[PDB]
């Protein structure tokens, strides 16, 4: 099949900027390339075909160029509704294949995560397992490292991460790490803590909890 | 992409999976090049704008009639048909292969004499959106002479499940100077169009090879007084070419081992259905139908 | 009641039977329905050999028969003079060809097919019935044994078609 | 008014068969070819293939050939994608799209059909509190929605009164084959005790609705 390769795998820009995604084919595809835009839970919208032609309906601010093997997509003057991931597609030789996408995240000033660590419920332990969860709240970029340490000891292959889609209003991310243990292994320790590294932190901030607090 | 009729174009494409489509550019048959728009078949949806429309043709979904507009009213059109090349060979879906003579004998021919008039006929299971066209000529020389009528329906010999439909056509060679012998074969060309699918067939032949004469004219008897020797005589068919001497015939006299072939126009047999066929004296062409008579 | 018909018929028959021999003993060879005539624009036998009935007029040279030939000719001395002249000229060509080929077929150690002498003879028995005095040449190329066996089927086919047209004329004259 | 409307989200166990549809309208149905595309959990788009509305002229991507089946009942203007034996790997979003003629790309898209293939049986979730610690201000809290199947599940606060500050995370497929998410809220430390907070969990695939109140301790 013809390998479609988009780059950058992702970028960040502000409202009103001129941005340009690229796309390139493992072979020649003439001018038979289309561009699609997709948003989180929504379906893809069809924007550009024949490399440089706008589908009836799409805004003036869009445009594309290239033929043969190297194609691009450009937004003269960016805008809010234009924030999404974008896919190119080769429709020259079966099977028609897509690019792996290019996400457009908003560009905003660096911000550190509010950190919180949560004890398991007394209600859950008397059930069998324990979920200690750690919350990094509202930050940027979504580049963050979270490590659990029970009694100063590191933990591996034990947590599950999960991060949100850039807030629509404050342009921010937020994640939750979840370390999960059986009631047994849980009772067998005192110091539960998650240490959070991030470029918005001049030094790894660690939130912990032992087992007191009335 | 080439032109069939005016405003009717054929594009050819091979059916190997990893093969491309064709980038064709449709121009509008108009003087002004301003605010025009394109459409396809009966859909109202704009495909693009400009006196010119560049498209790709890969599937029958890309075929059909592109129409350019301006101010609501239609401007002109371009129909497109696909000629499908499966793998070296072209498609032959519409006409049935009546593998009677050799094989791949899609269109057949017969002539009732040496006049130049002959009739061709093909078979097809299809019964809708059909449109034929016949052309003919002997050798690369005189493009004229041979002219052809219109293909018409002729039969409906139903068969298990699908019904069969026969189409025939009539043709007439007219040489400004007739030759005493055919040195080049007559050639028939049929353009077959079924909906959006285009195909064309071809057959070459000598008239001397596809001759079927009408059955012997009229027969009689002559037992005479009381001896029972059935004597049978006839006459050369009306359609057969003349002079009958320069264009001899031969005959086969049958009955209901015992078959008797002969040249002369009369003979006598032994009494007991009776019948007699006729064949071009010179070549082993086709025998005529039978002509019966009481015992 | 006509001399030439007799030979014309003998010829058509002889070629019909020799043609059948070839395409019945020559299998691994293209001898199946390829069609060429050696007397192309060389001889005007094709142009003017149709009855006077069809040649309504000379709409489309060497006319001088020989006393002692064939004479149910209240119609052969006619416009057909250009036909008989040519026809004879045809027999002279096919004559050297079969003659040559038979020379070869005789030498071929792979004794595959032989040219029936009878058919070589009836081509002569026909030209000494038409009489006719003529001066003419045989440029060309020479084949091998296999090559020649190919050029045979081509000639026997073209020749039967020619022999037929011959019989057509002879059948025509005999009746008028 | 072109509209490709697809059938609702389905959930099956490996080995079951399944046929999903996509009814089209607002356009001349027999003029445009229809196609399907898969999109696996957090991944790109797999072009499954393309086909005609009138005649049975289909074009499968070699990777899906003989794995799936495309069809179309033009009398009701509906295209179909079909499996005979689903695998876990088959779980994804399945879009159907319209192929723009004289080009080959997709004009318009269906809204998607979520398809889940798991050896897990349907189950409501357990809701547990994530009580605020001690910040004598701005404190955090929320409900931990754990061990349910399948997705989706809905989560609001105070019957929908509280929104500004809610972060309901994307669920996570646990190794047990069951899903789990967490929904939190950021409030001022001064509202703990005054106007209580309750997370409303609703998991339609089993009638289950749970309302857990979150408080300090
Ligand atoms: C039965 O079926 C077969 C297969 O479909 C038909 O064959 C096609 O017939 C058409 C006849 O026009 C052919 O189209 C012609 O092709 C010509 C030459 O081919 C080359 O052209 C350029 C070269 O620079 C390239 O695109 C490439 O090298 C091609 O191979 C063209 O020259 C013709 O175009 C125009 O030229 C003249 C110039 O004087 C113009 O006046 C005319 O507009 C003319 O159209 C044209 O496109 C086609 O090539 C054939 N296909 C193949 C593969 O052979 C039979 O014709 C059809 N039987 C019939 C006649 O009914």
């Amino acid at each position: 099949d013809i390998q479609m390769t988009q780059s950058p795998s992702s970028l960040s820009a502000s409202v009103g900027d001129r941005v340009t995604i690229t796309c390139r084919a493992s072979q020649g595809i003439s001018s038979w390339l289309a561009w699609y835009q997709q948003k989180p839970e929504k379906a893809p919208k069809s924007l550009i075909y024949a490399a440089s032609s706008l589908q009836s309906g799409v805004p003036s601010r869009f445009s594309g160029s290239g033929s043969g093997t190297d194609f691009t997509l450009t937004i003269s003057s960016l805008q809010p509704e234009d924030f999404a991931t974008y896919y190119c597609q080769q429709y020259n030789i079966y099977p028609y294949t897509f690019g792996q996408g290019t996400k457009l995240e908003i560009k905003r000033t660096v911000a550190a995560p509010s950190v919180f660590i949560f004890p398991p419920s007394d209600e859950q332990l008397k059930s069998g397992t324990a979920s200690v969860v750690c919350l990094l709240n509202n930050f940027y970029p979504r580049e963050a490292k979270v490590q659990w340490k029970v009694d100063n000891a590191l933990q591996s292959g034990n947590s599950q991460e999960s991060v949100t889609e850039q807030d629509s209003k404050d342009s921010t991310y937020s994640l939750s790490s979840t370390l999960t243990l059986s009631k047994a292994d849980y009772e067998k320790h005192k110091v539960y803590a998650c240490e959070v590294t991030h470029q918005g932190l001049s030094s790894p901030v660690t939130k912990s909890f032992n087992r007191g607090e009335c | 992409i080439w032109e069939l009729k005016k405003d009717v174009y054929v594009v050819e494409l091979d059916w190997y999976p990893d093969a491309p489509g064709e980038m064709v550019v449709l121009t509008c048959d108009t003087p002004e090049e301003d605010g025009i728009t394109w459409t396809l078949d009966q859909s109202s949806e704009v495909l693009g704008s400009g006196k010119t429309l560049t498209i790709q043709v890969k599937e029958f979904g890309d075929a059909g009639q592109y129409t350019c507009h301006k101010g609501g009213e239609v401007l002109s059109h371009s129909l497109l048909l696909l000629h499908k090349k499966e793998d070296g060979i072209w498609s032959t879906d519409i006409l049935k292969d009546q593998k009677e003579p050799k094989n791949k004998t899609f269109l057949r021919c017969e002539a009732k004499n040496y006049s130049g008039r002959f009739t061709c006929w093909w078979l097809t299971t299809i019964s809708t959106d059909l449109t034929f066209s016949v052309k003919s000529s002997r050798g690369s020389s005189d493009p004229q002479g041979v002219t052809c009528g219109a293909a018409t329906l002729s039969a409906e010999r139903v068969r298990g499940d699908n019904k069969e439909y026969e189409y025939s056509v009539e043709c007439q060679e007219d040489s400004a100077c007739p030759a005493a012998e055919e040195s080049l074969p007559i050639e028939v060309m049929v353009d077959a169009v079924h909906k959006l699918k285009y195909e064309n067939y071809t057959s070459s032949f000598f008239i001397r090879d596809i001759i079927k004469p009408d059955p012997p004219k009229n027969l009689q008897l002559k037992p005479l007084k009381n001896s029972r020797q059935v004597e049978v005589s006839w006459e050369y068919p009306d359609t057969w070419s003349t002079p009958h001497s320069y264009f001899s015939l031969t005959f086969c006299v049958q009955v209901q081992k015992d078959r008797v072939f002969t040249d002369k126009t009369s003979a006598t047999v032994i009494c007991r259905s009776i019948s007699v066929r006729a064949q071009d004296r010179y070549y082993s062409s086709s025998w005529s139908e039978w002509a019966s008579v009481p015992c | 009641m006509f001399p030439c018909l007799h030979h014309s018929q003998n010829l058509l028959r002889a070629v019909s039977n020799m043609l059948q021999k070839a395409r019945q003993t020559l299998e691994f060879y293209p001898c199946t329905s390829d069609h060429e005539d050696i007397t192309k624009d060389k001889t005007s036998t094709v142009e003017a050999c149709l009855p006077l009935e069809l040649t309504k007029n000379e709409s489309c040279e060497t006319s001088f028969i020989t006393n002692g030939s064939c004479l149910a000719s209240r119609k052969t001395s006619f416009m057909m003079a250009l036909c008989l002249s040519s026809i004879y000229e045809d027999l002279k060509m096919y004559q050297v060809e079969f003659k040559t080929m038979n020379a070869k077929l005789l030498m071929d150690p792979k004794r595959q097919i032989f040219l029936d002498q009878n058919m070589l003879a009836v081509i002569d028995e026909l030209m000494q019935a038409l009489n006719f005095n003529s001066e003419t040449v045989p440029s060309l190329e020479e084949p091998d044994f296999y090559k020649t066996k190919i050029k045979l089927c081509i000639l026997l086919h073209a020749f039967r078609i020619r022999a037929v047209t011959i019989d057509r004329v002879m059948s025509y004259l005999n009746a008028s | 008014e072109v509209q490709l409307v697809q059938s609702g989200a389905e959930v099956k166990k490996p080995g079951e068969s399944l046929k999903i549809s996509c009814k089209g309208s607002g356009y001349s149905f027999t003029t445009y070819w229809l196609g399907w595309v898969r999109q696996m959990p957090g991944k790109g788009l797999d072009w499954i293939g393309i086909m005609s509305p009138v005649d049975s002229d289909i074009r499968y991507s070699p990777s899906f050939q003989g794995q799936v089946t495309m069809s179309v009942d033009k009398s009701i203007t509906t295209a179909y994608l079909q499996w005979n034996s689903l695998k876990a790997s088959d779980t994804a979003m399945y879009y159907c799209a319209r192929r723009r003629p004289g080009q080959g790309y997709f004009d318009f898209w269906g809204q998607g059909t979520l398809v889940t293939v798991s050896s897990s049986s349907t189950k409501g979730p357990s809701v547990f509190p994530l009580a605020p610690s001690s910040k004598s201000g701005t404190a955090a809290l929320g409900c931990l929605v754990k061990d349910y199947f399948p997705e989706p599940v809905t989560v609001s606060w105070n019957s929908g009164a509280l929104t500004s500050g809610v972060h309901t995370f994307p669920a996570v497929l646990q190794s047990s084959g069951l899903y789990s998410l967490s929904s939190v809220v950021t409030v001022p430390s001064s509202s703990l005790g005054t106007q209580t907070y309750i997370c409303n969990v609703n998991h339609k695939p089993s009638n289950t609705k749970v309302d857990k109140r979150v408080e300090p301790k």
